């Protein structure tokens, strides 16, 4: 592992950035799926679908 | 007047979520953060142009 951190360092690769990245979205999907939640909520199952 | 009450309440007559929240509000107990009124009239004049 140590090996493995010293040469992405000298590659200048970012092992965490997909983890990062994927974050980011997993928190916007939650923020989607709040204003979805939200807006079934309000017009109900049928209405929506 | 005395004995008179004014509950003012931020509402959107536009989601059935706040009509049912405030409903609830109006008619739960005071030891369930509601006020424990039964309503005598109701006035429901919100409008928009």
């Amino acid at each position: 592992r140590q090996q493995l951190q010293v040469l992405a360092r000298y590659l200048k690769m970012d092992l965490d950035n997909g983890e990062r990245k994927f974050l980011k979205e997993k928190d916007t999907v939650a923020e989607l799926q709040a204003q979805l939640d939200y807006l079934n909520a309000e017009l109900g199952e049928f209405f929506v679908n | 007047a005395k004995g008179s009450t004014l509950i003012v309440v931020p509402f959107n007559q536009g989601s059935k979520q706040d009509v049912e929240a405030l409903i609830e509000f109006i008619y739960d107990t005071e030891k369930n953060g509601g006020l424990g009124w039964d309503l005598d009239a109701i006035i429901p004049f919100a409008a928009i142009p």
